[PDB]
RNA sequence: GACGGAGCCAGCGAGACCUUGGCCGAGAGGUCUUGGAAACUCCGUCGUGCUGGGGAUAGAGCAUUGUAAUUAUUGCUCUUCAACGAGGAAUUCCUAGUAAGCGCAAGUCAUCAGCUUGCGUUGAUUACGUCCCUGCCCUUUGUACACACCG
């Protein structure tokens, strides 16, 4: 199965590498639960995005 | 002053006519 | 000039490199960037509010810029000038992007939307154009000839419904709801009109 | 007659321009 | 109140030249089976049979548009690219197509030079237009 | 005043012991150390 | 300079600036009788404003939007000719 | 907006005129369309080329920019000239640069200054670029220092003002960078150097490119308007044309 | 209750055909595929496959490289032909891509009786790959509905493009193939399969 | 007189004339069917008005379009303009201000470009 | 036989080594032909 | 996509020779008189075969231009039918009428002779975010007129 998050919030300043974007999401299943992840093509809010595992914690990757 | 100047880093073959030059301030 | 209204005090003046007349301002929301249009100069003079230099000025339009205005949420800029069209800056960011969405007659007056997703324009036809900032495409419009009222002068040697003298509203402003229009220019009339369904609401003498 | 082309303003009145 | 115009280009040029073939009476040169019709072609036109009528019917057509029309007009209508040197189509067959075109009465001498749609041409050419919109 | 009303399109009106009232005040229950600044001080 | 300004004013400096002498440098109006009949008929505006009175005097920024009104006869004459007059903008 | 440029045009043809004349009674300052905007805002430049630009000539219009600080590039796709000089003056642009070339080698160099004038156009030869350096690297892209030489007539302090003005004012005092055009018999010589100022000496260094700067044309007026009356003109038929110096 | 817009027969002095008046009463692509059955089936690709606003044809001299996201607002098909001329020989023939994709509608809906757009729009919406790897070796993270459908309309006309490059099929009929391949969900679609390639990686990499 | 009107439609180089009067019907362009324009795959453009609105208000005119200058496309763009500013001119200037203002609403959520020139007037896009 | 315009110079090294000798003594003397504020 | 038919749409440009038109030839090209664009659209043939792609070399003819030679020169007809099947190590450029494809006109003091410029036509993908790597810079006396933040 797989999970499907709303943007609320691209992070700025994360530094990260070229081309990928630290955002913050919030699960459509339950609102409350939001989790940090990376993404690599452009994004803004109010966008949706599809979490295959939504375990995983996002990383600065440099 | 010889190394820093590409001109006379180096330049590709042809960017000078030094040589031919000279040669007629022989001639 | 900058005024502080708790101590009323004139704490900064702001000016032109050759004294250019400014006709309108407009202030960011977070109140550090403070922008004046001229009818000479064709350009938008750009300063900082803390330091009181010019950070540059917005070159872009042919005509006088009649009106200014920034967006209370979004922060983007519209101005408005007798060259027949309307530029949407982006001055903030590291990029800078200047959206031009041409009008059919001149731009008297602008109001913005504030949700900040909208602008409303009035022109020297009469006509109130309401353009969507994002797309950059319109989505409302209406008429104002008909409704105007306006009194023939004793010395006007033509009819009044005949002259053209003032069938435009030179001042237009949103209500806070964001569902009305009140316009007014010179004339004897003041006009309240609904937004999403286009008609006069009512008007006063 | 190129400046003079060129410097046309395209909004001149006559009153043979009835004809 | 049918016109020539009035029906697509192609629809009228293949109805009027199939009735150029089925009428019999446009005269055709020998060498039309061995031109090209234009130096820059480089093999026959593939419908050997009626090419030819359909070369007409396109001039005919194009005596309608334009009153007036010369061979060199015809030449350069029908020229096409080849550097570059956009030779103009064979003078021979268009000679030919407006002689045999006058031959059957569609076309005619023009004052001052060139052909004219003649007026039993002109409504030859219109009772093909109503055909083709029947 | 003059060349205005001749380069006005619009209305343009002409301008204008005992101890005197200052009618005018550029607030009379605003005090003036009150307008000062921590650092003018 | 000033120095100037003691030689370089003069009445006919006033005048040129006048509307209707403005009219007819422009080409706008032959005479300038008629510049003042057109612009006492309600036919020329400046800018966002039209002008019934002859008398007035334009300024430098300014004369560049000398114009007729939108909807006057008179422009619908000019467009007329050069077979130009667009109906959509009424002119 | 026709009827202003039409006007300015008049006054400023006035006021080259009026200056032609004031400067003759002297002869028995900054100039005047850089008088208003000397050292008072920064220039602005953008660079561009001919039509179709080969890649050599692309490569050349990257690094005209990288000699002013200023500078931004335009593809010169389709664009019309009366649209390019509207769309530059419109954005603020003060300065138009224009290149072209032949085979892959720059041939001629012509400079527009906005609103209303001047055009300045040169001709290039022995032109060498920085690409063909092998190993050259970056430059440096800070203010640079400007020298002048051998610009003694009229014209020549006429040209030094057009290029002088492309460049920021208030260079630092150790600005490391330093731009140098040398006019040598009406053939400016153009070079770009990086210096260490030494114990007992100064050691520059070459950064490129070299190309050597010759006007034949000035007229009052953009580019586009090939109708501007002509400022000053290069005769080459003349008898003494094989002997002849003007800057 | 009934509400009548037409007292008279309308009659036009230049005759049009029937088929246009049918047009008149909805707008329909080619006057031939109606886009009011059409929904995309994963909300993910909803707000970005654009198919609300019907179209006749795909041409439209729209404006949309102004900002960052006006491509979103582009009709899918408008997307479809932009992307099939490529390989600089068919740059600039908008014609020849719009031809193209006239045919390879009409081959979906002889081979399948769904509507062809249906069927684009499934395509597009199976073909985006949900995780991707950049590189650091390589990191997994997740891909933007934009890039999504950027990279579906790039592979499915890549794969047509070289499935036809040198091979007696036409370009029309194989980009029919991949579309109809791709909505499947079948491994034979190219687009699939780098899909799931690109998903794979990525999973190796988490 | 008769009720005529006359409308101008700019794209590029292309320009066409649109005479717009009181008739029973008559769509020309350049003195053809408005059925003939060429390319084909693009002629659905030129109905794009005649589709949006009815024929109704056709019904009750006759249109004569001559177009000149530019490409296939661009002579396609100035006909739609330039027959949608006639149709609404002429319902300004015959019939109410109402079925013209129905008809640019009609036009402009649909498309502007419909009723008003697009210029793509060059921008430098990087500042300065 | 005579010719009608100048002979494009040649840059040889005498005149590159003439050259870079002033501009040395420019920077030397700090004397910058350079623009400044006004 | 190659080829045959048919349909057609521009803007720059003016120091006897050009010409609309008629008559010859398959073409090139001749003769007798008057005035001073492609790309691209439709319908068709062919077909994954170095094939109806590619036209280098070669042979045989039909004409033009000079000049006085059996001299070359420029075109047309047929036949002959090569390398080339997408390009290594490396490398250069590029963000909207932009890349790219297409044709036309003028040689207007520098440069250019199928080269230069100008003109018009069709017309996109992607990005429009970041200092993470690289490189270039600025600051580390708020000095800055209120509020706020800072020390």
């Amino acid at each position: 199965p797989v999970t499907l998050a709303k943007v609320i919030k691209v992070l700025g300043r994360t530094g990260s590498r070229g081309g990928v974007t630290q955002v913050r999401v919030e699960f459509l299943e339950d609102t409350s639960r939001t989790i940090v992840r990376n993404v690599k093509g452009p994004v803004r809010e109010n966008d949706i995005l599809v979490l295959m595992e939504s375990e995983r914690e996002a990383r600065r990757l440099r | 002053r010889e190394e820093f100047n590409p001109f006379e880093a180096v330049g590709k073959p042809g960017i000078s006519k030094q040589i031919g030059e000279e040669q007629r301030k022989r001639a | 000039r900058a005024w502080d209204l708790i101590r009323y005090r004139n704490f900064r003046t702001f000016t032109g490199t050759e004294r250019i007349q400014f006709n309108c301002l407009a202030v960011d929301p977070s109140g550090e960037v403070v922008c004046a249009g001229s009818l000479d100069n064709f350009d938008i003079h750009v300063w900082s509010v803390q330091t009181g230099q010019l950070l540059d000025a917005l070159s872009g339009h042919e005509g006088p810029v009649s009106c200014l205005s920034f967006s209370q949420e979004n922060s983007v800029l519209a101005s408005a000038s007798w060259d027949k069209t309307i530029r949407i800056w982006s001055i903030f960011g590291r990029s800078q992007q200047v959206e031009p969405i041409e009008v059919y007659s001149d731009v008297l007056a602008l109001s913005m939307r504030p949700d900040g997703k909208e602008v409303a324009v009035s022109t020297l036809k009469g006509q109130i154009s309401i353009f969507n900032i994002e797309d950059a495409k319109q989505v409302g419009n209406i008429d104002c000839r008909k409704d105007i009222i306006s009194g023939r002068f004793n010395q006007d040697r033509f009819t009044a419904k005949n002259s053209e003298r003032s069938k435009f509203f030179t001042t237009i402003h949103y209500s806070f709801d964001g569902m009305a229009i009140v316009a007014g220019g010179n004339n004897n009339s003041i006009c309240l009109y609904d937004v999403p369904n286009e008609v006069l609401l009512k008007r006063f003498i | 007659l190129r400046e003079k082309a060129k410097e046309r303003n395209p909004d001149e009145y006559y009153h043979a321009m009835h004809s | 109140g049918v016109s020539v115009r009035d029906v697509a280009a192609q629809d009228f040029i293949n109805a009027y030249a199939s009735f150029l073939q089925r009428q019999g009476k446009l005269e055709v040169p020998g060498y039309v089976d061995i031109v090209k019709t234009s130096s820059g072609n480089e093999m026959p036109p593939q419908d050997a049979e009626g090419w030819f009528y359909k070369r007409a019917a396109s001039v005919a057509r194009h005596i309608y548009m334009r009153k007036q029309v010369g061979v060199g007009k015809l030449n350069k209508l029908y020229g096409g690219a080849k550097p570059y040197k956009h030779i103009d189509a064979s003078g021979s067959i268009n000679r030919k197509v407006l002689q045999a075109l006058e031959k059957i009465g569609i076309v005619e001498i023009s004052p001052k030079g060139g052909r004219r749609i003649s007026e039993n041409g002109q409504r030859d050419l219109d009772r093909i237009a109503a055909q083709t919109l029947e | 005043y003059k060349l205005d009303v001749l380069s006005s399109v619009h209305f343009v009106p002409k301008p204008a012991e005992t101890p005197t009232i200052s009618m005018e005040d550029a607030p009379l229950y605003m005090s003036n150390a009150s307008s000062l600044a921590p650092q003018e001080i | 300079k000033i120095s100037d300004l003691e030689n370089k004013v003069t009445v006919s400096a006033i005048c040129r600036r006048r509307l209707p002498v403005i009219m007819h440098r422009l080409k706008m109006a032959e005479t300038i009788q008629d510049a003042v009949k057109f612009i006492e008929q309600g036919h020329v505006r400046v800018g966002p404003n039209l002008i019934n009175d002859p008398a007035y005097l334009v300024t430098r920024n300014m004369e560049d939007y000398v114009t007729w009104v939108d909807n006057s006869k008179i422009k619908k004459t000019l467009l007329r000719y050069r077979n130009q007059i667009d109906d959509f903008d009424f002119s | 907006m026709l009827r202003r440029q039409a006007r300015e045009r008049r006054e400023y043809l006035y006021r080259k005129a009026q200056e032609l004349q004031d400067s003759q009674l002297q002869q028995k300052q900054v100039d005047d369309e850089y008088a208003a905007t000397s050292g008072i805002m920064d220039p602005r430049i953008i660079v561009t080329t001919s039509r179709d630009p080969s890649t050599r000539l692309s490569q050349f219009a990257k690094e005209i920019k990288l000699l002013f600080p200023n500078a931004v590039r335009l593809n010169r796709g389709n664009y019309v000239m009366p649209n390019l000089v509207d769309a530059c003056k419109k954005s603020g642009t003060t300065d138009l640069v224009v290149l072209h070339e032949h085979r892959g080698v720059p041939t001629s160099l012509t400079i527009s200054h906005f609103p209303h004038g001047p055009t300045a156009q040169f001709s290039l030869h022995n032109v060498v670029m920085r690409h063909d350096i092998i190993n050259a690297g970056n430059q440096s892209e800070v203010n640079p220092h400007l020298i002048f030489d051998n610009f003694t007539t009229a014209l020549g302090k006429r040209v030094v003002c057009i290029l002088k003005h492309l460049f920021n004012a208030g260079p630092k005092k150790d600005s490391e960078r330093v731009i140098t055009f040398a006019n040598r018999g009406d053939f400016i010589s153009v070079r770009q150097h990086v210096y260490v100022r030494t114990r007992e000496g100064v050691e520059i260094a070459e950064v490129g490119p070299r190309f050597e700067m010759r006007l034949f044309e000035l007229r009052l007026g953009t580019l586009e308007n090939k109708d501007a009356d002509v400022e000053w003109q290069l005769r080459r038929f003349i008898r003494t044309a094989n002997k002849k110096d003007y800057l | 209750f009934e509400v009548v817009e037409e007292f008279t027969p309308v009659v036009l002095a230049t005759p049009i055909p029937e088929e246009v008046q049918q047009a008149q009463t909805e707008i329909k692509l080619f006057n031939k595929w109606s886009f009011e059955e059409v929904e995309v089936k994963d909300a993910s690709l909803v707000d970005y496959v654009q198919v609300r606003q019907p179209i006749f044809v795909a041409h439209t001299a729209g404006r949309y490289a102004n900002k960052r996201f006006r491509k979103a607002q582009c009709p899918i098909i408008e997307r479809l032909t932009n992307s099939l001329m490529m390989n600089g020989r068919n740059n600039g023939k908008k014609l020849k891509a719009v031809r193209i994709i006239k045919h390879t509608l009409d081959i979906i809906n002889v081979l399948t009786d769904q509507n062809p757009i249906q069927v684009v729009v499934d395509a597009i919406t199976n073909t985006g790959p949900r995780e991707d790897t950049t590189r650091v070796r390589r990191q997994a993270v997740d891909v933007s509905p934009l890039r999504r459908v950027n990279q579906a309309i790039a592979l499915l006309t890549i794969g047509a493009r070289e499935a036809a490059f040198r091979n007696i099929k036409t370009i029309a009929e194989t980009l029919a193939e991949e579309l109809i391949n791709a909505a499947k969900g079948s491994s034979t679609s190219y687009a699939i399969k780098k899909k799931d390639e690109l998903e794979r990686v990525a999973k190796s990499n988490r | 007189a008769v009720p005529s009107v006359q409308t101008f439609g700019k794209k590029k180089s292309a320009t066409a004339v649109a005479h717009v009067k009181a008739g029973k019907g008559l769509i020309k362009v350049n003195g053809s069917p408005i059925t003939l324009v060429e390319p084909e795959i693009l002629r659905f453009k030129v109905y794009e008005p005649l589709l949006l609105v009815g024929l109704d208000k056709f019904s009750n005119i006759d249109i004569r379009v001559r177009v000149t200058g530019g490409g296939h496309v661009s002579q396609v763009y100035a006909i739609r303009q330039a027959i949608a500013k006639g149709l609404v001119a002429y319902h300004q200037k015959y019939v109410d201000e109402q079925s013209k203002n129905e008809l640019k609403k009609a036009f402009t959520s649909y498309d502007r470009t419909l009723l008003i020139a697009d210029s793509r007037r060059p921008e430098p896009k990087k500042f300065g | 036989f005579d010719r009608t315009a100048k002979p494009v110079p040649v840059i040889t090294s005498e005149v590159t080594e003439s050259l870079e000798d002033m501009i040395r003594r420019r920077i030397q003397d700090s004397n910058f032909d350079d623009l400044q504020r006004r």
